[PDB]
RNA sequence: AUAAUAGUAAAGAUGAAAUAAUAAUAAUAAUUAUAAGACUAAUAUAUGUGAAAAUAUUAAUUAAAUAUUAACUGACAUUGAGGGAUUAAAACUAGAGUAGCGAAACGGAUUCGAUACCCGUGUAGUUCUAGUAGUAAACUAUGAAUACAAUUAUUUAUAAUAUAUAUAUAAAUAAUAAAUGAAAAUGAAAGUAUUCCACCUGAAGAGUACGUUAGCAAUAAUGAAACUCAAAACAAUAGACG
């Protein structure tokens, strides 16, 4: 296959640590409860539960529950796992 | 001329290699009679590519020229083998007057020779001179 | 010079297809072999349907009928015969393509050469 | 005759404006074969409701919205709902991914498409390219 | 007409490009997104995109290699954290 | 000379390859020659190769493909599976014959190919095995049902009388779970070097 | 030549070329019948 | 009862290990995953668009080297045959 | 662009708006059907190929092109003043062509103003055929040739190996050692050497004037001086600033 060697870098290191954590329950729930007042009209009671589990979440704060380390591995290995020729 | 043959074939040793194969097949008319037609028009000049036309008059070109069978570098021989490329060229520039780069080939082809006949005329003058008279120049 | 063809031919009538390709092969069969030319194979292709609704002049197309011709000529009458099938109105593609025989003598057509047979003599074996 | 085999929905979905469409392929029951199979590889079709987000009031540059988009598509649901275009299957098609093209397919998969879609058959895009073709303008500074 | 009777719209499958999507009852938002994800691997919005204005070939051609060095940059990068991520996992 | 000893030397004796120490594909036999070192030796991160090795790795069994790489890193793989399921086939006990009519291959240009066995089982297939309750007759093995049946490190065709529905149906796709005993009836041997054995479940 | 050094350069040929474009009339007079 | 893709199904006659059954087993597997690479010019092929079409897009698009994973040279005879066989009505 | 079909009030544009061969003479969108030019999506890396300009839809013709062997020639070579040929875009002269784009011009916006940036009409031009002309940041800002010098990784081709292995060669590309260098950095050359040609000798004035030659012309080449300064320029450094 063809292999890709980069030039000489000042420093490997992820550029954004997206740490890709989970979407918020309280969101999600509020986000249910919008896509059934789309249908059964404006206020049917086939959402009384999900309105309940939405208040019972967003009864201390609007939102429920309130970073990656890449970049010492490959600081650390960075000077190892180069080609780069000798001095 | 009207029964020559491209890819180094002999018409008359083909047709000896034809009644060999046929002696042989015999030991082990017609339809032998087209077969030998289609042979002699796929090896035939006149279908066959003008690159092979060009190559078989630079062996006849050689052959003329040769101070003996195994040299081919003679300069005499290598201006000779030379004038027809650059006679093939020429036509070609005939028939397309805006291909400037095998216009330009052309002209380096045509240095060339004359490089290799002033080098002839230091080398041996009259063999130079003759070389000349023979290609018309 | 060994060209190979490609015809994609007319198909008017439902019932009996191959007629007219049966048709257009003999008569390039036939310039061909006046023309101190050597056809060596005619091989047929199935009635496929063509990938868009091509046209020729004043007709319309879906379905066609192709071959292959591969015979020996020399250039000018190649060229003569490709302008031919391009002038004739049964025809809806075609494609004259060059068969090199500076290595060998003997070339089968480009899809016997896929399959593997190189020469006509694997074939016939 | 004149039967109606299928719909066509047609969304072309410019950066300024949409164009929703709908169309009924009309085949004639009732001559050489290839002719006859050429016909029905191409039915003819009839407009039915022509539909552009202006038609809903947007003026301007508010019909370049989605929002505007959307309402356009819900308006065109509605009038197939209504005019009594929805006993054969439908063909949803496609134009020039503009944020309209986003509010359409949200609208048809949502309660407002919600008669539509059961008959809605194939999704099929259609944008037009080029293969070189005529130079385009030249790219504005500002 | 018989014989065009018995084609029951064969070649209408065939013949169509593949921009185009038989929809499941059960989910046409899937549907779409499929659709979309084809749209995007044959690089149609961004070919649309790029046909709006005209832009000098030398400069067309320019940005093709700067995309193509960033493109290669990128999987020599991925490369690199691969044997990173290696190393981390065996001790080094 | 100094080459004679290099060539002699342990190193020089592990046979080279550069096949992937990760390959997900079909493994119907060892890879790579499986290295240990003592404990002793370990403690001081040494395993005979070029350089020391991770003091992360606690395991004394290891596996390679460079001494030493242009990354600066030793390629290794820190396992030796492959040994322990030589053992347990060992202990199952059920001799490999070729179930085609064909002589020994251990008794009498290169052949590439797998000679008889690879070398997991060097065993003859006439012996019984007493024990104090008696000549054991059948070979009892327990193993788990994936769907096949993975039975001591090997995955093995399987056979009942009746298909149990209390313990299949039960859980669907959680069989894996619980162990059930087997009786292996025979180990044969494919061109491809894979062990096709032959259980039947006992209840 | 830096960019800024070619600026002056620049310049001093657009000068040149508004002055022959003022004197062409002149040159015109100048160039026929002498 | 459980999906396809959470459960690792070991073939017949192959060897398997404590952390073949595992979930790190699994994800492993799912990160590591032709008569042009055989060893035959491409152009041969030029009238054999259903072979072709192999090394083809949905659309129509001709696949990068990235992407096929051919020779260079081998990978542009396959783009000329291809082009080829669109200049014919075939393909 | 024209025409037909059915269909309904806006359409098109923009930062937001208008003007216009837009639209209640029935458009735009849609579906068909004709014509016209000009362009060439993916593959693509300009990889490669070409002396350089250049050069990627397909085919054919003619021309030229690589490597290794065998044989032959026997220094026939290198460079090259003058000279010669080719030379992007624009421009010009004829005769076709003219869809799209688009100097100019006119109109609408923007703005205090807006001879602009944005929008609309859109003529030269862009296209072909035959020429003229011989310039571009015509750049690798690096003239050509030969001998030589320390490594690694990538591909590409060649040979052997017992077709798929690990080896020997070359070739290119990418990192460097040494060396060179004002440094930036160059890296088989910007190194070590040899050969040949071109060119430079402060900045302004000036590639200007005058003169000459060439051109249908625009122009191209050739190319001074007076006057006036102790300036003028490059690499890199640290700030400030955006
Ligand atoms: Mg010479
Ligand atoms: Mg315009
Ligand atoms: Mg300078
Ligand atoms: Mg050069
Ligand atoms: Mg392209
Ligand atoms: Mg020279
Ligand atoms: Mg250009
Ligand atoms: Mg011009
Ligand atoms: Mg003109
Ligand atoms: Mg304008
Ligand atoms: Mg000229
Ligand atoms: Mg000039
Ligand atoms: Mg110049
Ligand atoms: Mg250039
Ligand atoms: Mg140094
Ligand atoms: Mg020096
Ligand atoms: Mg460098
Ligand atoms: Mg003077
Ligand atoms: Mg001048």
């Amino acid at each position: 296959p063809p292999v890709y060697r980069l030039p000489p870098l000042p420093r490997l290191k992820v550029k954004k640590p997206i740490i890709r954590q989970e979407a918020n329950k309280c969101l999600v729930l509020m986000s249910n409860l919008l896509q059934c007042w789309s249908s059964y009209g404006h206020m049917s009671p086939k959402c009384a539960g999900l309105v309940t589990e939405l208040k019972s979440c967003t009864s201390e704060s609007a939102l429920g529950k309130r970073k990656s380390n890449i970049n010492y591995h490959a600081a650390r290995l960075y000077d190892r796992i180069n080609g780069k020729p000798h001095d | 001329e009207p029964l020559v043959l491209s890819k180094g074939y002999n018409i008359e040793e083909v047709d000896k290699f034809l009644a060999a194969i046929e002696s042989a097949k015999r030991e082990r008319i017609e339809k032998l009679e087209d077969r030998r037609e289609a042979i002699l028009r796929i090896l035939s000049m006149r279908n066959s590519e003008n690159k092979n036309a060009i190559k078989m008059a630079v062996e006849l070109a050689r052959k003329e020229f040769e101070r003996f069978p195994g040299d081919t570098g003679s300069s005499e021989v290598q201006a000779a083998c030379m004038t027809v490329r650059i006679q093939n060229m020429a036509n070609h520039i005939k028939e397309h007057r805006k291909d400037f780069a095998n216009t330009r080939n052309l002209r380096i082809l045509v240095q060339q020779r004359q490089a290799i006949l002033r080098y002839l005329k230091r080398d041996n003058p009259e063999k130079y001179y003759w070389t000349i008279q023979k290609l018309g120049l | 010079m060994l060209y190979e063809l490609i015809g994609l031919v007319r198909i008017t009538n439902s019932n009996a297809p191959k007629l007219e390709a049966k048709e257009l092969s003999s008569t390039i069969g036939k310039l061909i072999i006046q023309n101190r030319g050597v056809v060596r194979d005619i091989v047929p292709m199935g009635i496929r349907y063509l990938p868009k609704i091509m046209k020729k002049d004043q007709e319309k197309h879906f379905r066609a009928y192709h071959f292959l011709m591969l015979f020996d000529s020399s250039a000018a009458v190649q060229s003569e015969i490709l302008r031919t099938l391009k002038k004739d109105p049964r025809v809806i593609r075609s494609s004259i393509v060059k068969v090199d025989l500076d290595k060998q003598l003997d070339r089968a057509s480009s899809l016997h050469r896929s399959l593997g047979k190189k020469s006509i003599l694997e074939l016939v074996n | 005759k004149e039967e109606v085999v299928k719909y066509i929905l047609h969304g072309k979905f410019t950066k300024n404006n949409t164009h929703l469409t709908f169309s009924s392929v009309v085949e004639d029951k009732n001559l050489t074969y290839n002719d006859t199979m050429l016909y029905y590889l191409n039915l003819p079709q009839k407009v039915k409701i022509s539909l552009s987000t202006g038609c809903l009031g947007f003026r301007k540059a508010a019909r370049g919205e989605y929002e505007a988009a959307f309402q356009t598509s819900g308006r065109m649901f509605e009038l197939i709902k209504e005019k009594n275009m929805l006993n054969k299957d439908i063909e949803v098609v496609m134009d020039d991914f503009g944020k309209g093209r986003a509010a359409f397919i949200s609208a048809l998969v949502g309660k407002e498409g919600a008669s539509v879609v059961k008959k809605v058959v194939k999704i099929s895009d259609a944008t037009k390219l080029k293969f070189g073709g005529v130079r385009s303008p030249k790219m504005r500074r500002l | 007409a018989e014989i065009a009777r018995s084609s029951v719209e064969n070649a209408q499958m065939r013949f169509n490009s593949g921009k185009s999507i038989i929809v499941n009852k059960n989910n046409p938002a899937e549907s779409f997104k499929r659709l979309n994800r084809i749209m995007f691997e044959n690089n149609i919005p961004g070919d649309k995109r790029s046909q709006r204005f005209y832009m000098k070939p030398g400069k067309v051609a320019e940005l093709k290699r700067s995309q193509r060095h960033r493109k290669e940059f990128m999987m020599g990068f991925k490369r690199l954290i691969e044997i990173v991520k290696d190393a981390k996992r065996k001790g080094y | 000379t100094l080459a004679e000893l290099l060539g002699r030397s342990r190193i020089a004796q592990v046979a080279n390859n550069h096949k992937p120490l990760t390959y997900t594909g079909k493994k119907f036999h060892p890879t790579h020659q499986i290295i240990e070192t003592k404990p002793s030796t370990l403690y001081r991160q040494e395993w005979g190769l070029k350089s020391a090795i991770p003091s992360k790795i606690k395991s004394r069994y290891l596996v390679y493909n460079d001494l030493d790489t242009l990354e600066r890193i030793t390629t290794f793989e820190p396992r030796g599976g492959t040994q322990w399921n030589r053992l347990r086939f060992q202990e199952m006990g059920v001799p490999i014959v070729s179930n085609i009519g064909r002589q020994n291959p251990f008794f009498k240009k290169f052949n590439t190919e797998i000679i008889g066995t690879g070398g997991l089982s060097y065993s003859l297939p006439g012996k019984l095995k007493n024990s104090p309750n008696g000549v054991i007759q059948r070979t009892v093995v327990p193993g788990r049902i994936l769907n096949l049946a993975a039975i001591g490190g090997f995955v093995a065709d399987v056979v009942f009388f009746q298909s149990p529905p209390s313990s299949f149906n039960s859980m669907g796709d959680f069989i894996r779970m619980k162990t059930f005993l087997f009786e292996i009836l025979e180990a044969s041997m494919e061109k491809n070097g894979s062990v096709s054995m032959h259980a039947r479940l006992l209840e | 030549d830096s960019v800024m050094r070619k600026r002056k350069k620049k310049m001093k040929k657009h000068k040149l070329r508004k002055r022959r474009k003022r004197e062409k009339a002149e040159r015109r007079k100048l160039s026929q019948g002498r | 009862k459980i999906d396809q893709s959470l459960s690792k199904k070991l073939p017949k006659g192959t060897i398997y290990d404590p952390f073949d059954f595992s979930m790190g087993r699994i994800h492993l597997d799912r990160k590591y995953q032709d008569i042009m690479k055989s060893g035959a010019n491409p152009l041969e092929f030029y009238a054999r668009p259903r072979i072709l079409s192999r090394y083809v897009t949905s659309t129509g698009r001709i696949q990068h080297r990235d992407i096929t994973g051919l020779s260079a040279k081998n990978q542009r005879r396959l783009s000329k045959a291809i082009r080829r066989c669109q200049a014919i009505g075939l393909m």
